[PDB]
């Protein structure tokens, strides 16, 4: 009962959270 | 009117408040040097500091006092029609006198 | 001329039984669980905990002030002054009952914000408990599940001591820090 | 139960009794300082005022015509023919 | 996305701030000392308590 | 307790008001009559809800008279107290007989005898108070009462209540 429904926004296009360095064998 | 005095006392209390700001601003930058370990101006830090307290306490008494005064003034005790009606004459009459003889 | 309800029952000659009103959950004919709204639909009794009530009245008087100005075109101690001002605007003023009610409500409400009253209302209406209890549980601050079951005696076997004591904990946690 | 306007079947004409009662009622109300819905062209008798209001069909009253079963048809004085 | 912790472009002005301090690689003994010194700054801040009494 | 109840009131409007501000006057007269009102059947009719949607319906004509009668169907917040209800309230008056407690719109009175034995009347105080070994009950004190019974009295409902039983008394 805080407000009513819960505000969507879900996002994978954001800045980024993952890096990358163990690509090499 | 002579209230213009009381008005100026408050406009000056206003400048006192802009000093509460101006002074504590140094307190901001000076405590900047102080926690930076450089105890260089620690006495000067104390000075402008009790000074921000001083300015606002003076402002606090001064406007608080001014409010007390206004309450006291409050406790103490068309205008168009009046003077204008008569004065009509006084200007036109005096001017009709002026064009009749002069200098 | 006085006010009537949706309860249509025909008391033909047969006057009485008017069986006593107690919290054995035996409230009036009028305060029965199966009510009927103006749209004929059978709708359940609406009981308010004084906070849920505070908000309702405030909301209604707020919305009324809107129409009153529209038709005219062509911190608790702080809430008390704010409310006493809204009453001067919308209410008849002769209605002193609403004034005391609003003051009491402001001083005795357990939940300030609407959000808060939203969770209270959820947590409680899931127990299956009858609207009266569900309101008294929201409006009476209890610690022991015995404090609750003593004050709201109707509860007696309706809820586990532990289950009620778990609720009483998450109720205390919702109380707005006045 | 109240008969819909589209299903009304009583006379489209006002009964002697209806007209006598409307005139009586308006005159009574007019006499109890009720607001008059017409220009009183110097008129002072509330019945002659009532007659005038009915003459211009500016009477805001409705006749609830009861049927022997209990149902009814509502008719506006504006809509009732005054051949009397 | 939904299970990930990071920092944004944010971590960067966090470095601007960290490097804005007077420290970084000089270790433990000199660092413990800086702590005592900052505590002394907080104690000189108590001086605010004294001056507040004056405001009276 | 404190209910939201669907109710309807018949209003008899004189012809002079058969102008466009009719609904406006009806909604107004409704509020004058209903709001503040205290009945036995419904209790205190405190505040009419949803002003903007008060159902006026079509007003019938009272034949010999001019006036129209409408059954104004509305919805409001009511307070109907019951015996067995445990309520919180503020003390208002206090005497050698007991003390009245204000619970929203109504006053609930506590008898000297409907309190524990330890709590005793103290006349020698400003204002007069009730004194326990530990507690002091006076004009401003907050109390939790158990309603023993109600009396539907005109434009109000008054009640008797105890603070003798467990978990009752001062707060």
């Amino acid at each position: 009962p805080s407000y009513s429904p819960t505000s969507p926004s879900y996002s994978p296009t954001s800045p980024s959270y993952s890096p990358t360095s163990p690509s090499y064998s | 009117p002579y209230i213009q005095e009381r008005l100026k006392s408050l406009n000056d209390i206003e400048t006192q408040l802009c000093s509460m700001l101006q002074e504590a601003s140094q307190v901001t930058f000076i405590f900047g040097e102080l926690k930076r370990g450089n105890e260089s101006v620690k006495p000067q830090f104390e000075n402008h500091v009790k000074q921000f307290y001083e300015r606002l306490d003076k402002s606090t008494t001064q406007l608080r006092k001014e409010i007390q005064l206004l309450d006291e003034n409050v406790g103490t005790r068309a205008l168009g029609q009046d003077t204008e009606k008569m004065e009509e004459q006084l200007d036109l009459l005096s001017a009709i006198l002026d064009p009749s003889k002069s200098k | 001329v006085s006010t009537s309800t949706f309860q249509t029952r025909r008391r033909r000659l047969k006057k009485v039984e008017e069986e006593e009103n107690a919290a054995t959950l035996q409230l009036g004919q009028e305060f029965q669980l199966k009510q009927i709204n103006h749209q004929g639909e059978e709708e359940e009794l609406i009981a308010l905990n004084l906070s849920e009530a505070r908000l309702v009245i405030k909301e209604a008087l707020v919305e009324r002030r809107r129409a009153f100005k529209r038709s005219q075109k062509k911190t608790r101690e702080k809430e008390l002054e704010s409310i006493d001002v809204l009453l001067e605007q919308t209410t008849g003023g002769n209605n002193k009952d609403l004034k005391n009610t609003m003051q009491y409500l402001t001083n005795f409400s357990r939940f300030r914000d609407q959000e808060t009253v939203g969770a209270v209302i959820q947590l409680l209406k899931s127990t299956g408990l009858h609207p009266f209890e569900v309101a008294q549980l929201g409006s009476l601050a209890c610690d022991t599940a015995d404090e609750a079951k003593t004050l709201i005696p109707s509860l007696n076997n309706k809820i586990s001591d532990d289950e009620l004591e778990r609720i009483l904990k998450e109720l205390s946690n919702l109380e707005t820090l006045y | 139960k109240a008969i819909p306007k589209d299903q009304r079947a009583t006379t489209p004409y006002m009964t002697k009794y209806e007209r006598a009662r409307i005139l009586g009622t308006r005159a009574l109300q007019i006499s109890m300082n009720a607001p008059v819905f017409v220009d009183l062209e110097g008129e002072t008798d509330p019945l002659r005022i009532a007659m005038k209001e009915l003459a211009e069909k500016k009477i805001p009253l409705v006749i609830r015509r009861y049927l022997p079963d209990g149902s009814f048809e509502d008719w506006s004085v504006e809509e009732l023919i005054v051949d009397l | 996305l939904l299970r990930k912790k990071n920092i944004p472009e944010v971590d960067e002005w966090m470095k601007y701030v960290r490097e804005t301090s007077g420290v970084t690689t000089a270790l433990l003994k000199d660092e413990e000392i800086e702590k005592l010194l900052q505590q002394d700054r907080e104690i000189t801040n108590w001086a605010r308590t004294t001056f507040r009494n004056e405001y009276g | 307790m404190f209910f939201i109840k669907d109710l309807s009131l018949n209003i008899t409007l004189h012809p002079s008001f058969f102008g466009p501000r009719m609904k406006q006057y009806l909604k107004t007269k409704l509020l004058e009559e209903v709001e503040g009102s205290c009945t036995g059947k419904f209790g205190y009719i405190l505040c009419v809800l949803d002003y903007d949607n008060i159902d006026i319906q079509r007003g019938r004509i009272l034949p010999t008279d001019g006036s129209a009668e409408f059954n104004v169907k509305y919805r409001a917040v009511v307070f109907k107290p019951f015996k067995g209800e445990v309520v919180d309230g503020t003390v208002v008056s206090c005497s050698q007989h007991g003390f009245e407690v204000q619970v929203g719109p109504m006053k609930v009175f506590v008898t000297k005898h409907l309190m524990p034995q330890d709590l005793t009347f103290n006349a020698g105080s400003n204002p007069p108070s009730y004194q326990s070994s530990e507690d002091v009950i006076t004009i401003k004190s907050r109390i939790r009462v158990k309603i023993e019974g109600c009396i539907s009295q005109v434009s109000s409902i008054h009640a008797i209540g105890s603070i003798k039983e467990d978990y009752l008394g001062a707060i």
